[PDB]
């Protein structure tokens, strides 16, 4: 009611994927990275006061891999419903023709949690300073995922936010400019 | 990381209930309760981080948030007899690294319904050149105490073989001519009714 | 100051 | 990729009620988008909410260990990682960014929109006033509500429906807890 | 269960000994302590599973090994000060974290071997007084002047052993507890009725089981050497 | 190819307050090492489960083998693979498709490109305080090896021989192993990182990324400091 800490875990099969992430009020503490086995937090700040063992993590998601293949055998191996995702984009501070800003692409409301977000500018792809979160848990189970992109404010130049799902019969596009 | 054990040692009667108290200085995952027999053998009562946990006569209680743990024994048994250790395993620094309490030391008294002291000359062996008194029969409520003589040796108790019940018993020896049964247990609170034979 | 994780449990078989 | 997809999630959720003095845990076992297995420590033991989540409860009941640790799960997990964050995640205060300009380019007599740019803000508790010349202003107030960032900070527009006459000044009163005195930034039409 | 063999052990100042553990529980998480008479449990290192090593209090002087997951032995090299201690060894369960302990071994290091002594065991009758008074028969056996304390009584009647009446000190007690390489003494006592006593049949023996020198260590002096022996005293019965 | 080590880039063992026996243990005599064989199941997208007996002492049926990318992992997820590497039991955790396992980093080679008659010896330049102190050869029946394979062979005679791992510390204050292959060049740090506790996991990571060097070509030289 006033403050929630939730501990979402997720496996996904047959990509193989799995996540283990600490949350507090919808947003991000950290999240271990399955590959390095390292505690990646949210921001930089919060590794100097708090610590987590990474490697127990691991521990979690070998028993969330066997808990998947029993409980897909029990339900008689039923598929996940693809729901679409909710594309918004909108700036981090108000715009100003010289002072820098971000541009966030909130990919709200989807399942299963795999998404292809790609940053357009006049057309072409744009890989120059990219920041992403991991994907975030919701009380209707569904996934939230946020993309961040630096960019200059100019009166010449577009911004489009490519998402592509399963939920989706075509790429999606979220058009911003000045 | 400090482990400290309340009372250092505890006088029972058989048939008596008493609590043991165990407190840590700092937050434990895992918690374990211990009773080492007379012979050093180390008997796992509980493994109680948290709540309340029962076997046979004996009772665990441990409070995570409170940093304490209680230890309840119902009805002694004179086998209860030895030393309770408290194991914990601290948060602060490594997993499973399980740190020893001082002990609570335990001697279970039990309760004699025919009560004769008396202090026995035992015959001498033609192989030694010690003289040999026997303090047997006695209640438990009197305490055996060592000699105030060095060259003088007395044993304040022995422990019954794991197999018919047994009398309270203290052996006495010494090499010297001065050492008499009469004047053998005079540093140790003999009792009144004290037999002692011409 | 070290985050505490719940140990997951194993489904029925 | 016309494969099927199958997911498994878990979550332990710690409610906090009043601070810390009253500690909800819930755990939660989710095959799809569909909830089989829970435990609420205001229940005390699990609760099945799908056929399917039947035979685990029965399985986790039957050990007494097992709902012990879950039992001091709001102490040994709850209020302990409470603590353990509570410098950058409970007290995290963040002075908001207060900017007020017209929505469109339009001259005096003729309606516009007055935007309250508000952003860069921990947490969520915000309240955002309008005045006209020192008077409260209640009606015609547009907001666009609460928007989550992602990176610890929210933003949030509100806008004010004015007709402005002449010399009309327009101020936008932001109160937040990390400012002792409520934020003003003025407007002259 | 947990095996920690031999129970009592024995070597010279500088010699390397190494104490075995065994546990067939299947468990990962095995332990390493030492007791000091009148002490608690200090531990000296810890493995939690096959190839992980841990350090602890007391881990100057000693080193372990873990090549299996059922064996886990300790060595005490010369760089330990004090190595004379009652060595304890256990294991945790994997799902009920319980930690199981073993028998436990006896280690005494000494810088001169000629502290090293036999037990001179000797049975005194009981008095005549007792056997008419109370209706019973108090033998007692005495071991003393032995180092180390490693001694095992056991009473033998007529060629069988005997547990019943029977009152044996749990550890030996030091003649001199001033002294550092001090001589041990143990006693024990045997109850049994007055007619049993009055039966000359009737065979009574104490047998004493001590653990010193191996065919290994040197010895010079005159006395005869205190090795791995039973030392033995016997009574009869008297009417 | 890659830059020598800098005056502090190098770990010191004198800076490691833990024990040595845990970095000892993954270059002893036991490692994991299979012949001819093809992963039965897959944990994650960058892994990969093969079934490997234990007939020395029996402490592992299945073994994991991580790689840096996806790439890494379906590129050896069918082929008939030869397994060779350190492998380590903390902190190793995964489940295999419906008991006793290991984890290890990269060390695969295919067995249908590969193999030898004879065994090929590469020599072995051991350097203390940059002056010469011994020098002996390292033998494979493989053209393309791994650089964990001819690692833990080189740290192996090193730890029977000169001793380079003890059981509290090490002899040497740092040390470096470099593969030198005609114009390219790369090294991995050999003492373990500054604290009170050594991650095996974390250590042979470096391993991932599954570098292959031709034995043909191959020149292996160890640098290491007195203390």
């Amino acid at each position: 009611e006033e403050h929630v800490i939730i501990q979402a875990e997720f496996y996904l099969n047959p990509d193989q994927s799995g996540e283990f992430m600490f949350d507090f009020d919808g947003d991000e503490i950290f999240h271990v990275d399955m590959a390095k086995k390292e505690t990646v937090w949210r921001l930089e700040e919060f590794g100097r006061f708090a610590s987590f063992e990474a490697q127990g993590a691991l521990a979690n998601i070998a028993v969330d891999k066997a808990n998947l293949e029993i409980m897909t055998k029990r339900s008689n191996y039923t598929p996940i419903t693809n729901v679409p995702p909710e594309v918004t984009v909108l700036t981090n501070s108000p715009v100003e023709l010289r002072e820098p800003n971000v541009l966030i692409c909130f990919i709200d409301k989807f399942t299963p949690p795999v998404v292809n977000v790609t940053w357009l500018r006049n057309g072409k792809p744009v890989t120059t300073g990219v920041s992403e979160t991991v994907f975030l848990p919701r009380e209707d189970h569904l996934f939230r995922k946020f993309h961040y992109l630096p960019f200059l404010p100019s009166t010449e130049d577009v911004y489009d936010c490519r998402v592509e799902h399963w939920g989706l019969d075509e790429p999606l596009l979220k058009h911003w400019e000045f | 990381i400090q482990v400290e054990q309340s009372p250092p040692d505890l006088i029972l009667q058989e048939g008596a209930n008493s609590t043991l108290r165990c407190n840590f200085s700092d937050s434990v995952n895992n918690l374990q309760w211990f009773h080492q027999n007379p012979w050093g053998q180390l008997i796992n009562l509980f493994y109680i981080p948290s709540g309340t946990k029962q076997n046979g006569r004996l009772s665990a209680t441990t409070v995570a948030t409170e940093r304490y743990s209680l230890l309840y024994i119902s009805s002694s048994q004179t086998t209860d007899s030895g030393v309770y250790f408290c194991a914990v395993d601290s948060a602060t620094s490594g997993t499973y690294k399980y740190i020893f309490g001082t002990g609570t030391r335990l001697k279970v008294l039990a309760n004699i319904q025919n009560p004769d002291p008396a202090v026995y000359q035992l015959r001498d062996s033609k192989s030694s050149d010690k003289s040999v008194c026997l303090f047997t029969d006695f209640d438990s409520q009197t305490n055996v105490s060592q000699s105030k003589d060095s060259d003088v040796y007395i044993t304040d108790k022995c422990v019954l073989d794991m197999r018919d019940f047994k009398s309270n018993s203290a052996v006495a020896w010494s090499n010297k001519s001065d050492f008499a049964c009469a004047n053998a247990f005079n540093n140790s609170i003999i009792p009144e009714d004290t037999f002692f034979p011409s | 100051p070290k985050y505490v994780k719940q140990n997951t449990l194993k489904l029925a078989t | 990729d016309t494969r099927p997809r199958f997911l498994w999630q878990l979550k332990f959720e710690c409610h906090f009620f009043n601070g810390t003095e009253r500690v909800r845990l819930l755990e939660r076992c989710i095959y799809n988008q569909e909830e089989s297995v829970r435990f609420d420590s205001d229940v005390g033991e699990y609760r099945a909410v799908t056929e399917l989540g039947r035979p685990d409860a029965e399985y986790w009941n039957s050990q007494k260990d097992l709902l012990e640790q879950r039992r001091a799960a709001v102490d040994t997990y709850c209020r302990h990682n409470y603590g353990v964050g509570e410098s950058f995640t409970v007290q995290r205060r963040v002075e908001p960014k207060v900017t007020v300009y017209p929505s469109k380019t339009q001259p005096l007599q003729h309606h516009n929109l007055l935007v309250c740019s508000v952003s860069g803000f921990y947490p969520g508790s915000i309240e955002v006033r309008w005045f006209r010349n020192g008077q409260e202003e209640k009606a015609g107030v547009v907001s666009t509500g609460l928007i989550q960032n992602g990176d610890w900070t929210f933003q949030t527009l509100v806008m004010l429906e004015t007709v402005p006459r002449s010399g009309e000044v327009y101020t936008c009163q932001v109160e937040h807890p990390s400012v002792t005195s409520p934020l003003t930034v003025e407007w002259r039409a | 269960g947990i095996t920690q063999s031999p129970k009592y052990l024995f070597r010279k100042e500088g010699q390397n000994v190494t104490l075995s553990c065994e546990q067939n529980l299947n468990h990962d998480a095995m332990y390493w302590y030492r007791q000091d008479p009148g002490q608690g449990l200090r531990l000296i290192y810890y493995s939690q599973i096959v190839n992980d090593f841990q350090k602890g209090d007391i881990a100057e002087g000693y080193s372990v090994s873990r090549e299996k997951k059922e064996s886990f032995p300790l060595t005490v090299t010369s760089a330990q000060k004090n190595p004379t201690a009652f060595y304890l060894c256990a294991s945790s369960s994997r799902s009920s974290y319980e930690q199981y302990f073993g028998p436990g071994t006896r280690l005494t290091v000494t810088e001169d071997l000629k502290n090293v002594f036999p037990p001179e065991v000797a049975v005194f009758e009981p008095s005549e007084a007792e056997i008419s008074h109370t209706q019973k028969a108090t033998l007692v056996c005495l071991a003393t002047g032995f180092y180390p304390d490693h001694v095992e009584l056991s009473w033998w009647v007529n060629g069988k052993e005997v547990h019943s009446g029977v009152c044996t000190d749990p550890q030996p007690l030091k003649e001199q507890p001033a002294l550092n390489d001090s001589r041990y003494a143990l006693s024990s006592r045997l109850r049994v009725s007055a007619t049993f006593w009055q039966d000359p049949r009737n065979h009574f023996r104490c047998q004493v089981q001590f653990y010193g020198l191996s065919e290994n260590d040197e010895w010079t002096q005159d006395r005869a050497k205190p090795v791995t022996q039973i030392v033995s005293a016997e009574a009869w019965g008297r009417a | 190819s890659q830059p020598d080590p800098k005056p502090d880039e190098l770990h010191k063992s004198s800076k490691f307050t833990g024990l040595m026996e845990n970095m000892k243990v993954l270059y002893d005599d036991n490692h994991v090492s299979a012949i001819n064989v093809k992963s039965i199941d897959q944990f994650l997208y960058f892994d990969l489960i093969y079934s490997i007996k234990d007939t020395k002492l029996g402490n592992y049926d299945n073994v994991r083998v991580e790689f840096k990318n996806k790439d890494l992992a379906d590129k050896y997820k069918d082929k008939y693979v030869d397994v060779f590497g350190a492998n380590y039991y903390y902190q190793c955790y995964f489940s295999k498709k419906t008991k006793r396992k290991t984890c290890m980093y990269g060390g695969v080679t295919e067995h249908n490109g590969n193999q030898l008659d004879k065994y090929r010896s590469i020599t072995v330049r051991v350097f203390e305080d940059g002056k010469n102190l011994l020098s002996f050869d390292v033998q494979t029946n493989k053209k393309k090896v791994t650089a964990q394979e001819l690692d833990y062979l080189t740290r192996h005679y090193l730890v029977k021989n000169k001793k380079l791992y003890e059981f509290n510390n090490s002899p040497y204050e740092t040390g470096y192993i470099k593969f030198i292959e005609n114009e390219n060049s790369f090294w991995y740090d050999m003492m373990p990182a500054p604290g009170d506790k050594f991650d095996q996991s974390k250590y042979l990571m470096m391993y991932n990324d599954n570098k292959m060097v031709d034995s043909k070509d191959v020149k292996i030289e160890v640098y290491l400091t007195t203390k």
